[PDB]
């Protein structure tokens, strides 16, 4: 009964265990927030190309 | 699935692992998705607590460990000498190929010698009927110039009587080179066997040392000289020489065979020895030879895994003796025996072990004291009648310079050259 | 090329369980109950109850049990109320080769006002060890302009080689002028330098800045700045930060780093801290019984590596308690390191900058990096030639504190004319002054020409007929 | 006779309820009335017998210190045989002339001991009373002990030494010259046990006691640094 | 002082080859009593595998083998391993063995017996 807050999640869902002490927010906004960081390599790769001054990984 | 415990608990080197019922202590696990070497200290029930020999960051409660059934062992045949190893009989060459990375993978499994090289064997006095014990002398492979004569042994504890064996040719290791029946059960022999890196290899006899190991050093020369088949230590505060002794010992030594284990020490310091060795050479065998070609290292720099250490000098040790049981002079270098306590302080004080002087355990001194009495001049065990001899050369790094450090006090308890 | 889609795999979003379940907090550590297949070295993030997000690391997991220690401290931290979010991952850093010309916090927070490292790799702070087989050993003499370094204690460029100095003296200034003057002695550009600060005072801070800044530098230096008010358990990730960093500029990027990680005691003093809280069996004068395996995993980031064009040459700064060499912290650290310059007490009140003691430093790779074709060939006899007369003139000037100067012998009084002069010529250098190891040599041999030739008897006799008469 | 009392068998409990294994130590847990002291066979998953001596006992469960260590002793196939007795030798005159092990195994190609007797290796305090006070001086050859720290016939008086110091040398010369200042009318007879000592130590007493004709009086217990730690904990007490 | 030396270093081999040689003469003798011990052993076995192979003769024997051994574990259910010559004549004997067992313990009678 304590629904998400509308203004901050768009969607997605708030997953926990039956005491409520384990949680899972897997909302859009958290998996965006997520792959904004996980994923912030393979963006700029996409967006700048591969670096000139780099020579091994 | 019989042989796979789980992990329950992991701190620094030490794993528990449970449902771990019919592991032996000391026995060799793989812990973990990449299979991290391990070796079992000690059973509680079915959880086993377990020292990694690798870097244990990302091991996850619930991983597989895999039950080897066999003890820490190093591989003992041609190939050994101008190689450079990482204290559980990893070739860093090797793996610099493979991962083609300037780092050491994880839970990386290479073979110890290589199996693509074709040696060329020749037989030896032993023929189809004959019987032979272990540590006979049954064939002869050219590894190089400098080892001319790579003698293969029968491994020690083996019997029976020749049923087959090889004709000179060509042979990578995995080939099959004897054929020997003990009680009907026929044994296959190949140019290569395993030995237990924690069980001394046997000898016939251990003799009185009584030849000088001249170090090239006047001062160790003249008022302090060892022996080949001795025990010496060399310790000091850093900065006063004991790696500089330790190479030129290895360089100008007598000894036709040289094991350096750099045992919790510098990268650099097994850099500089690949450098210089190649371009120093030897007339022991009457021309001029690189010593890289009759030298062998082990390697586990100071941050390498701490639990390999203990391993480095283990290896280095088994090693020496297997060329010993050839009728060569061998000298092993552990640079240093001071690393080795430390890692076996750092393994009891997560184990929450008792400390001893110094926060040491107190089994290392016994420790040590094994591990000296490896050295020896001795008759090889087989035939033919062949004498060699292992003599240790340790350097000690005792705290703060202070020789009242524990493992200075056990050593010279142990050795007999200061 | 497409080596860099290798970066791939990197849009996968992976939900984090979030945990309510806090049982304890002892000091730097917070212990986790009811945890899912914990992870060993995982990195975790705990939400405060006022809404602030520490970063915890793994230390220990046993069943469902994981012991995490806080690097910002748990002081505001509740069992009752506090989250603690498992990301399933160790400390990683971003890299960019645009961290140069940054400032970041002991946690890698930028502090400049500007962006988060727009990351090219994130890279784990820990690293790896490198192959002994893949290294190269250094032979590239840096000439640091010291006259006390370059010509006794020859820096070769992938050396690591520490500051030994006390909590007055200027090591500050020395590493500064080291940062300012360093170079191959037959360059054939410059150094990138990653500066890591743990538990350093404003002032040093302060200094450190404006002399990068000053230099021009800057623009190519990367600051992670812990400060002595900054939080303590944060120290013993600052300098891994800033190697991981240097990792990447010098083995992935092809530069040449030189890495200063300014007051390693304070580093050892949160180790001990840590070590404390853990309630281990501690080592000498408290310090962790593997205060040198964790010290080696920061000086041996260092050096070269085969097929790669760049280099990291560490220079440590190490305050001995007590100005003591034997305490563990400056022991442990000259086991670890190629070798040490130590800066002096009696050298520093004597009015002698830079106060660097010959005696007790040390450059393991010198013997290597200095001769014929290197520098020029009278180089290593003529630093051994200094080193054996300045100790015969300690202990002549010990030897005539008792007996007085009229009792002194001929070659001792001359031993201490070799004193005084090499002290006050030689060892003395302007803080802004920078001496060619050929100009150091010519005026090493002047000090060397104090004495007859035949009491020159650690020069080969073919360098004392080259050079000794030269004039 | 008290050795006719021999002629009975006794059946041994085998258990394999190994339930711990750390360091020296082994803990069995469904023991059937332990015994403090007792010795016990324990049979490793190789096939390979190892003694151990019960350190301890509390209810079901022993603990059992392993002389020649627990190294391959698993808790699954491991079998652990209580014998019932404690730690006994065999005795006979015919001990004399002879080498051991550090746990009284032969190691000079003979036999076993033809045994006279089995005596637990632990003793009995003697009664003080039963006790002479020791007066009979002997001249060990040496002047720093003979005329200044003179030994009494049945004294008890180590060799305080440290490493790289000739103390083998001293007590082989002890060994060599003692006898009575007044003699009475023989040589002693000897019991030399090494612990932990090098190879080249007992070679050195063993071609001493050669070269002097007294090796034919002597039994050594020869426990090598190369021989099990724990088994130095009986050499001592079987000598 | 190196001809002393040398001479007594004969001495000395002289008297070590006498003393060998007693030393092995009386490890011979003691290795003579041994193989009468172990033939006399031997001749032991003989007559305990001919007197197994009397069945009649052999049954009392079994019997107080099985009881004994019952007696020393004292478990409410037992197993028994024997040769397979014996599983037909242990079969027989069950009963008898689980009444034994229970008078001479003094406590209620074996409840199981298996024949591995
Ligand atoms: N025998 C020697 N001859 C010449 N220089 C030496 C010698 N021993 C040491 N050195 C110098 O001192 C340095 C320190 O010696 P090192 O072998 O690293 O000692 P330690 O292992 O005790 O730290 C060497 O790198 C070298 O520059
Ligand atoms: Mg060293």
């Amino acid at each position: 009964n304590d629904y998400l807050n509308k203004d901050l999640v768009s969607g997605g869902v708030v997953v926990s265990n039956a005491s409520d002490k384990i949680e899972i927010n897997n909302t859009l906004e958290e998996r965006l927030k997520l792959l904004s960081e996980e994923a912030l390599p393979a963006i700029r790769l996409e967006l700048y190309g591969p670096s000139k001054t780099r020579k091994f990984f | 699935e019989s042989e796979y415990g789980a992990i329950y608990s992991v701190s620094g080197p030490v794993v528990i692992a449970e449902n771990m019922i019919g592991c032996a202590m000391y026995e060799l696990v793989k812990v973990g998705h990449d299979n991290l070497v391990g070796e079992v200290i000690r059973i509680d029930g079915d959880k086993a607590t377990i020292q990694v020999y690798e870097e244990t960051a990302g091991l996850t409660v619930g991983d597989p460990v895999l039950r080897t059934g066999k003890p820490l062992s190093v591989e003992l045949g041609p190939g050994l000498m101008e190689t450079i190893y990482d204290g559980i009989q990893r070739p860093l060459k090797a793996i610099k190929e493979e991962s083609q990375s300037i780092y050491i993978p994880r839970g990386i499994d290479t073979p110890a010698l290589d199996r693509t090289i074709k040696w060329q064997f020749t037989p030896g006095k032993f023929q189809v009927g004959d019987h032979i014990s272990g540590g006979d002398i049954y064939g002869s492979v050219f590894e190089n110039s400098l080892i001319s004569s790579h003698k293969i042994l029968l491994p020690p504890r083996s019997r029976g009587t020749i049923t087959w064996i090889a004709p000179a040719g060509e042979y990578t290791l995995d080939e099959k080179i004897l054929e020997v029946e003990f009680d009907g059960k026929k044994s296959d022999f190949t140019l290569y066997h395993t030995w237990p890196v924690r069980v001394p290899r046997p000898v016939t006899e251990k003799l009185s040392a009584d030849y000088p190991l001249l170090t090239g050093q006047r001062v160790l020369d003249a008022l302090f000289p060892c022996v080949q088949g001795g025990t010496t230590c060399i310790p000091g505060a850093f900065g006063c020489g004991k790696t500089v002794i330790s190479q030129s010992l290895s360089k100008y030594s007598n000894s036709d065979a040289i094991i350096y284990v750099g045992c919790g020490e510098r990268g650099n310091e097994m850099a500089e020895v690949l450098m210089e060795f190649p371009e120093l050479y030897t007339e022991m065998s009457g021309t001029k030879e690189p010593i890289m070609k009759r030298t062998t290292l082990v390697a586990n720099t100071s941050n390498m895994p701490v639990a390999a250490r203990e391993a480095s000098i283990y290896t280095g040790i088994t090693l020496a003796e297997y060329f010993r049981d050839q009728g060569k002079n061998v000298s092993m270098i552990a640079d240093s025996s001071s690393r080795w306590a430390e890692a076996l302080r750092e393994i009891s004080g997560r184990l929450g072990e008792m400390p001893a002087d110094q926060g040491f355990p107190a089994y290392l001194g016994a420790k040590l004291a094994s591990f000296y009495e490896r050295a020896g001049k001795a008759v090889a065990l087989g035939s033919p009648d062949r004498t060699g001899s292992v003599s240790i050369v340790a350097a000690v790094s005792p705290a703060g310079g202070d020789f009242s450090d524990p493992v200075t006090t056990a050593t010279l308890g142990i050795t007999q050259v200061f | 090329a497409i080596n860099k889609k290798a970066v791939e795999q990197g849009f996968n979003v992976k939900p984090r369980l979030n945990y309510n379940t806090v049982s304890g907090v002892n000091g730097p550590l917070v212990i986790l109950e009811k945890v899912k297949f914990p992870r060993y070295n995982e990195i975790v993030n705990l939400t405060l109850p006022d809404g602030t997000v520490r970063q915890g690391q793994v230390l220990e997991i046993r069943g469902d049990r994981a012991i995490v220690q806080v690097f910002e401290g748990t002081s505001g931290i509740d069992v009752k109320k506090t989250t603690v979010e498992f990301t399933g991952e160790s400390l990683r850093i971003p890299v960019s080769e645009d961290m140069l010309g940054r400032i970041f916090d002991g946690s890698g927070r930028p502090i400049d006002n500007g962006p988060k490292v727009f990351a090219e790799d994130y890279l784990d702070i820990n690293g790896s060890p490198i192959n002994p087989y893949a290294r190269i050993y250094p032979e590239e003499m840096i000439s640091t302009g010291v006259s006390a370094i370059d010509t006794m204690n020859s820096i070769a460029r992938g050396q690591k080689i520490p500051i030994f100095s006390a909590s007055g003296l200027p090591h500050n200034e020395i590493a500064a002028q080291i940062c300012r003057q360093a170079g191959l002695v037959r360059p054939t550009e410059n150094f990138s330098i990653v500066f890591a600060a743990m538990g350093v005072n404003l002032e040093t801070a302060r200094f450190f800045k404006q002399d990068f800044e000053e230099n021009g530098s800057l623009e190519r230096t990367s600051l992670f700045l812990n400060l002595a008010n900054d939080p303590t358990i944060e120290r013993i990730i600052t300098p891994r930060l800033a190697l991981t960093t240097a990792e990447y500029l010098a083995y992935q990027t092809e530069r040449h780093v030189l890495t200063i990680l300014t007051d390693m005691s304070s580093y050892a003093d949160a180790l001990r801290e840590v070590s404390a809280a853990r309630e281990e069996v501690p080592g000498r004068r408290g310090y962790p019984g593997y205060m040198y395996t964790d010290l080696s995993t920061i000086y041996e980031r260092a050096g070269r590596v085969e097929g790669r064009n760049g280099s990291i040459t560490q220079i440590p700064i190490l305050t001995m308690p007590n100005d003591d060499i034997t305490h563990p912290i400056p022991d442990l650290t000259g086991y670890i390191t190629e070798g040490q310059i130590f800066v002096d007490r009696q050298l520093h009140n004597k009015g002698i900058y830079p106060p660097i003691n010959v005696l007790p430093s040390l450059s393991r790779l010198m013997k290597s990096a200095i001769g014929e074709g290197m520098t020029r060939k009278d180089h290593g006899d003529v630093s051994n030639q200094l080193y054996a007369k300045y100790a015969i003139g300690k202990d002549a000037a010990a030897m005539k504190a008792v007996v007085g100067e009229e009792a002194l012998s001929i070659e001792d009084k001359l031993s201490l004319e070799f004193l005084e002069k090499f002290e006050k010529t030689f060892i003395t250098q302007g803080a802004y002054e920078d001496r060619t190891v050929f100009e150091s040599l010519d005026q090493a041999w002047s000090l060397l020409r104090i004495y007859p030739k035949e009491m020159l008897n650690r020069i080969s006799p073919k360098i004392l007929d080259e050079f000794y008469d030269r004039a | 006779k008290a050795v006719e009392q021999g002629f009975n068998v006794k059946p041994r409990l085998n258990y394999n309820t190994v339930s711990g294994v750390n360091g020296p130590l082994v803990i069995l847990e469904k023991v059937k009335f332990p015994r403090y002291n007792e010795i016990v066979n324990l049979t490793l998953p190789d096939g390979t017998v190892r003694q151990g001596q019960v350190l301890e006992i509390r209810g079901d469960r022993a603990i059992v210190q392993v002389f020649e260590g627990t190294s391959g002793i698993d808790v699954k196939k491991t079998t652990v045989e209580f014998t019932g007795e404690s730690l006994r030798i065999p005795v006979s005159e015919d001990m004399l002339g002879r080498i051991f092990d550090g746990s009284g195994r032969p190691i000079d190609n003979g036999p076993k001991v033809f045994a006279e007797d089995y005596l637990d290796i632990n003793g009995s305090p003697i009664n003080p009373y039963a006790r002479i006070y020791p007066e009979e001086m002997i001249s060990t050859g040496v002047s720093a002990i003979d005329t200044m720290n003179s030994i009494a016939r049945g004294q008890k008086i180590p060799i305080f030494s440290a490493s790289g110091l000739p103390h083998n040398e001293i007590a082989a010369q002890i060994c060599r010259q003692a006898g009575l200042v007044r003699p009475t009318k023989e040589n002693f007879s000897i019991v030399f046990a090494a612990m932990g000592v090098n190879l080249e130590t007992a070679r050195f007493f063993k071609q001493d006691f050669e070269e002097n004709g007294s090796l034919e009086r002597t039994s050594l217990f020869l426990n090598l640094a190369n021989d099990p730690t724990i088994e130095r904990i009986i050499t001592p007490r079987l000598a | 002082g190196n001809f002393k030396s040398k001479l007594k270093k004969a001495m000395l081999s002289q008297q070590i080859t006498k003393s060998t040689i007693a030393n092995k003469m009386r490890l011979k003798v003691l290795s003579a009593r041994e193989q009468s011990l172990d033939g006399i052993f031997e001749e032991t076995k003989e007559k305990l595998s001919g007197i197994a192979n009397n069945r009649d003769e052999y049954k009392p024997i079994l019997q107080s083998l099985i009881v004994e051994a019952l007696l020393k574990l004292l478990e409410p259910k037992a197993i028994v391993k024997a040769l397979e010559r014996d599983v037909d004549l242990i079969e027989s004997m069950k009963d008898d063995i689980m009444r034994e067992y229970g008078e001479k313990a003094q406590r209620a009678p074996l409840e199981e017996i298996v024949i591995s």
